[PDB]
């Protein structure tokens, strides 16, 4: 996901000025087992400022197995290589030795790949060269406009007592068992019987909490949830006469 | 055991709660039923006991009080 | 700023000026109990103090990933605003994630540092031969060098094109407490809240030391993720839960903060 | 008892040791208790007790006494375990609704409430943490050295 | 993607199975317990799981050893110091109190569970354990 | 042109030496921008004097020990690199330090020259042993920020005299953070919360006026070159 | 030892659009900061002009397409989000760019009014043919940094008018290197050079003098 949005100054910069447009977290390279984004990164660069393998006499040892018509390359050069016999380890090597086009005569990375960043934020250089390079990155469909929710109130629906959920439909979030079993672990019982109560299922509750919010009163006692009512009403429907009574006096539904 | 300072929900801190009522179970229903006390005052109507903030919540209030030893509850 | 609900329901509706100075008055400790689905373990619920952030994303801790399992993968936590004074406490005592560090299986710290912070403080901690600044303990000419009168002094020698943080160089400290051997062998009767001794360490250990609370002793050693571990444990049964709670987000903020100057790429 | 009890928690950490987790006893404990809390009847029954049935232990030493019965210890499924049980809403919320509804309803059994399980069904505060009588019912009075200057 | 949901249900039956055990008093006093082995017959060592067996449990009868100077009585929290001392007393088993062989009739008395994880003290008489 | 509006500034005093200044609520991103710019100018730019080298009667080759003393050479200049002061010379003046018989050697048992003042004469050096007398010279000099042991043919060339890393900035350790504050609607404007630690001589906030003055003063420089598209206060 | 000489900010020029600026001597590890503080304040806070609105008679919204034209309004907006223009009143002043028939519509045939220039005529805006006629007129305000699209349904503005994403930031670069210059040995100082590399809306010394008077007002005491 995108954490922050650095205003572009802050962001760490190449000592030619260029700020990178993203930066991605190391961890996440060894664990997960994709160093392809490192290469492709790496590549990248090669891609993005032009080069020419400065050939010699007769070509150089690195370059033997290189393709033809590909040891000069201008910028914003576009490279293919084949998935499986595509360019290699000693290729790159060599590749990143390439020419400084930056309108200045100074070469930003080095021949191991690694450019010694500008932090934006102090305003001093890192103290060890940082991998910079031009990774292709793809924007997914999983967007914080969809994903997004809120409800302090809004439309119950009518067959079930409950907010009727949906991102569409100004929907509120399911409450779930794995989510009570947490809430009793903790043993916050006021909290539980306020969700699966007058934050959800209670008539009298739901219409009660908002009118004690924004009058700034006590929360009303959660009384009865309709999800116990229907199952009582449901069971008294199944002609089992369920009753409801404490030590000393019966109680009415 | 210096902590410097604590800031925002962990002020007051925990531990010296602990020590005032007979566990964080109690605390909650201590700080909470003293809140709602608070609470209705505005609208049992006694305190707030300690000088409270401008625009300060009750939960603090009742959570400063208890640190401060001015209450005292009894387990049923 | 309303003169009745509706005008305040239709502002807050509209989204005007005046409700964001207002906002932070109303949510000024007043928690919420984040969720992550699957909610497998009772930390994969955590009540938090809402400080407004500008976006629409929710930014959680670093520390309470591991409580929560989630990774920032697109990995979407659910939001509940506890109500009721009793709701809002249980939220406050119970499972505000600063009063639950410690898992409740093998009660070791779950919010601890992991990933980043770890490398970043074994980086700031770990120990270097043939640095910048170094102990050279010089014969006949020249004196010893790598020595300081402060952390500030040193602080100023690093900042400055002159000591590398990684050094095994010899500071004088006051606010720090010195190892239990080197207790006894130097003070044994008067405490040091501003007193004077000297350690042979790295500038990144006294800097960690600093983040460790004030009566809690000198470690002088990398600061592997077991090594932190037993210190947070250490910290957990000795002390109480806010220098924990505390003394973990220091750890976390330099951890951050050597993770970039680290050199991890 | 105390064997098995001893083998179940040496059997079952001994995965976690192995795959790098740590988890404490007393949690398996608190497991491997609800499951041997149970015994099968041989025979005699005395006050209508069935051979082959899963009786509770607590229940089961009161009537053994026999002031004016033969049963032996057992180890049942956690599923088996949640299954027997004394509340009808939670072993009917757990599985064959029909099979233990007909089986309670012929009872006319009256649910305690003692189980936090159908406490969260009927939506009542939950006897654990702040439910508790002696917590939930806590009277807080603001002390008269400190309601005295006010 | 089994392992998740099998995991889940495997909770939902633990959950469902022991969703009844609460701490419901503080202590009904029996002398059972279990016998943890903590070093067995030496140096002449520490257990590897100690911290899972032995430690934040209260201890079930008075450690007694070969003199019989009881260094430690029934009922604490078992800290390192604890069980360091009881290496240094020279005793090769300790019996520790346990939900096992708690005599609590409703839920267990929070003596018998022990020193509760997530607090770090003994645990609270309303904890659902 | 422009036309930012409020960032006020407020101090906090911890000790008499110790403060933290928080300037709020600055536009999104200025935190960051004056803040490492007042940190590192706090530190490196502010002029002061301190001890730049030393030397010890007896010591011609030895390794870290005085004769009737218990602390050794790197302790007695560790706890003189702690030796503020304050010189109106601009250049290296000389002070003598002598004490004879046991006890110990604390700060006002220097005599300073026309110009130099000692802030703390209530400070520790070393403890002396009976039959001891030390005659210690310190080098006095201005400057600005920290400065290692220099070796410019003074320390090297010389036979008992010592150099020592020289702590000219009148505050020894300046931190900083930045907070997010709402203002108006938006979010991210920072709140430079600057932690700064001084030494007795000068106040934290005559530090930080210092420290602003030559950075305005600097930056009047490049102000100066068109002076035409501003902000307002 | 102090080095009593306050520091020369000498302006060398290697293009018209792009200058260096030497500043020395300085305190050893001051420059990078004092650097960053330029370059922060440069690539945040200037003053500078950019379109806010355009509203084609024709097209009603962005998500359509003019009769006529190669790139649609999207990559049309998309491209004058690209000009560079300068404008003395802050105010908001309506350019117009009016073209009928075929040919390659460019920036230089924008008809500014007086106070308002732009800084890249060579410019490629949208191709059209003889069927094809496009009508624009280009909004500009003075503001700094960035700002997103303001919406039209909040302000009191009609269907026509399309918001786009202002850049009001006449720097394009910066960067900066400082020399070591001299050994440990003799009071040894570091001399900071910076690239500024504007948009040509106006010139590096403006803005450099822009950035260093905003960072003086910023300078409280
Ligand atoms: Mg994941
Ligand atoms: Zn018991």
């Amino acid at each position: 996901v995108i954490g922050k949005i650095l205003p572009v100054e802050d962001m760490p910069f190449l000592p030619d000025g260029t700020p990178v447009d993203i930066i991605l977290n190391t961890h996440g390279v060894p664990r997960r087992m994709n160093i392809g984004q490192i290469l492709e990164t790496h590549l990248g660069w090669v891609a993005k400022a032009g080069w020419n393998i400065d050939v010699a006499a007769g070509v150089p040892d690195w370059a033997s197995k290189l393709p033809e018509e590909l040891y000069s390359a201008p910028a914003d050069s576009t490279v293919a290589t084949p998935v499986f016999d595509g360019a290699q380890e000693g290729e790159l090597a060599g590749l990143l030795g390439s020419t400084l086009p930056n309108r200045d005569g100074e070469v930003m990375v080095d021949a191991d790949g690694k450019s010694t960043l500008f932090d934006g934020r102090s305003g001093e250089p890192f103290p060890y060269p940082v991998t910079v390079g031009y990774m292709y990155i793809l924007k997914l469909h999983h967007l914080v406009d969809d994903k997004i929710h809120a409800r302090s109130t809004g439309p119950y629906s009518m067959i079930t007592q409950q907010p009727l959920g949906g991102k569409a439909q100004f929907g509120g979030q399911r409450f779930g068992e794995m989510e009570c079993w947490a809430m009793q672990a903790y043993g916050a019982a006021y909290t539980l019987q306020e969700l699966l109560t007058i934050k959800s299922d209670d008539t009298v509750g739901r219409v009660k909490v908002y009118e004690a919010i924004v009058k700034g009163e006590n929360i009303p006692e959660p009384g009865i949830p309709e999800s116990f009512k229907v199952l009582l009403k449901e069971l008294q429907s199944l002609c089992l006469n369920v009753e409801v009574l404490s030590s000393d006096g019966a109680a009415i539904e | 055991s210096a902590y410097d300072t604590p800031l925002g929900i962990t002020n007051p801190p925990i531990d010296e709660l602990l020590s005032r009522a007979s566990s964080k179970y109690a605390l909650v229903i201590y700080a909470a039923k003293r809140a709602r006390q608070i609470n209705d005052y505005y609208n049992e109507y006694v305190g707030p006991l300690v000088e409270p903030g401008l625009q300060e919540k009750p939960l603090s209030i009742a959570l400063r009080e208890i640190h401060g030893d001015l209450l005292e509850h009894t387990e049923g | 700023h309303a003169q009745n609900i509706k005008s305040a329901k239709r502002m807050v509706e509209r989204q005007r000026p005046q409700v964001w100075d207002v906002l932070e008055e109303v949510i000024a400790e007043h928690p919420v109990l984040l969720n992550r689905a699957p909610t497998l373990h009772r930390l994969g619920i955590q009540a938090f103090e809402p400080q407004l952030v500008e976006g629409k994303a929710i930014q959680l801790h670093p520390l309470v990933c591991e409580a929560f399992n989630a990774d920032f993968d697109g990995d979407q936590m659910a939001v509940h605003l506890p109500l009721s004074a009793e709701a809002q406490a249980e939220a406050r005592i119970l499972m505000l994630s600063s009063n639950n560090i410690l898992s409740p299986a093998s009660g070791k710290p779950l919010a601890m540092p992991r990933l980043d912070m770890v490398t970043g403080l074994y980086y700031l901690t770990t120990l270097v031969e043939g640095a910048t600044g170094e102990y050279q303990a010089a014969t006949k000419d020249a004196p010893e060098q790598g020595v300081y009168s402060s952390p500030a002094e040193a602080i100023m020698a690093m900042d400055r094109g002159a000591l590398s943080v990684r050094a095994k160089i010899k500071v004088r400290l006051t606010e720090l407490r010195p190892p239990t051997d080197l207790e006894a062998q130097l003070f044994e009767n008067g405490w040091k809240p501003g007193d004077a001794w000297t350690a042979e360490t790295t500038l990144g250990r006294v800097m960690f030391n600093e983040l460790l609370p004030k009566s809690y002793p000198f470690v002088n050693e990398q600061m592997h993720k077991k090594v932190q571990a037993r210190i947070i444990n250490d910290l957990a049964e000795r002390f109480p839960m806010i220098v924990v709670a505390q003394t973990v987000d220091k750890l976390k903020d330099a951890g951050f903060y050597w993770a970039t100057r680290s050199g991890v790429t | 008892p105390r064997e098995v009890q001893i083998h179940l928690v040496k059997e079952v950490q001994e995965v976690y040791r192995a795959q790098g987790v740590s988890i404490h006893d007393k949690h398996i404990e608190v497991i491997v208790r609800q499951m041997l809390r149970r015994v099968t009847i041989i025979d005699s029954g005395s006050t209508e007790f069935l051979p082959g049935s899963l009786t509770e232990r607590a229940e089961f030493e009161a009537e053994n006494r026999r002031v004016v019965a033969a049963g032996r210890p057992v180890l049942m499924g956690i599923t088996k375990a949640s299954l027997a049980t004394d509340s009808w809403l939670s072993a009917a919320s757990f599985q064959e609704t029909t099979r233990v509804l007909t089986d309670a309803a012929i009872n006319c059994r009256s649910d305690k409430l003692n189980g936090l399980k159908e406490n969260v069904i009927i939506g009542k505060l939950i006897p654990a943490g702040t439910g508790i009588s002696r917590y939930r019912n806590i009277q807080v009075q603001p002390t008269e050295e400190a309601r005295a200057a006010a | 993607a089994l392992r998740t949901a099998d995991s889940g249900y495997l909770t939902r039956r633990l959950v469902d199975v022991s969703q009844d055990v609460i701490v419901r008093e503080h202590d009904c006093e029996t002398e059972r317990g279990i016998n943890v082995t903590l070093a067995e017959r030496g140096p002449d060592i520490r257990d590897a799981h100690v911290e899972t067996s032995a430690f934040a449990r209260t201890l079930a009868t008075d450690a007694v050893d070969a003199n019989g100077n009881v260094i430690i009585e029934r009922g604490h929290d078992l800290g390192d110091p604890a069980i360091d001392a009881l290496l240094a007393a020279g005793i090769t088993t300790v019996k520790v109190r346990s939900v096992l062989t708690c005599t609590s009739a409703t839920g267990v008395c929070a003596m018998c569970y022990g020193r509760s994880m997530a607090t770090g003290k003994l645990v609270d008489i309303g904890e659902a354990v | 042109m422009l036309i930012s509006q409020r960032p006020t500034l407020s101090e906090e005093t911890v000790a008499e030496n110790r403060s933290r200044f928080v300037i709020e609520p600055l536009e999104p991103g200025f935190g960051y921008t004056l803040g490492n710019s007042l940190r590192r100018t706090l530190l490196s730019s502010i002029p002061g004097a301190a001890v730049t080298s030393i030397r010890i009667d007896g010591v011609l080759h030895e390794f870290t020990t005085v004769p009737g003393v218990k602390e050794d050479v790197t302790d007695i200049i560790l706890n003189l690199k702690g030796l503020v002061v304050s010189s109106d010379d601009d250049e290296p003046v000389t002070m003598y330090l002598r004490k004879q018989g046991p006890g110990v050697v604390t700060a006002g048992d220097i005599v300073p020259p026309a110009g130099v003042t000692v802030h703390n004469p209530d400070m520790h050096i070393a403890t002396l042993n009976d039959k001891g007398k030390l005659e210690v010279e310190l080098v006095v000099e201005r400057g600005r920020g920290y400065v290692p042991a220099v070796q410019n043919k003074a320390s090297g060339a010389e036979i008992g005299r010592i150099p020592v890393d020289s702590i000219y900035s009148p505050v020894l350790k300046v931190t900083y953070k930045v907070e997010a504050t709402r203002v108006e609607q938006r979010t991210d404007f920072d709140k430079l919360i600057i932690d700064v630690e001084t030494k007795n001589s000068i106040s934290p906030r005559d530090a930080l006026a210092s420290a602003g003055g030559t950075l305005v003063e600097l930056f009047g420089l490049a102000r100066e070159l068109n002076a035409d598209s501003e902000h307002i206060e």
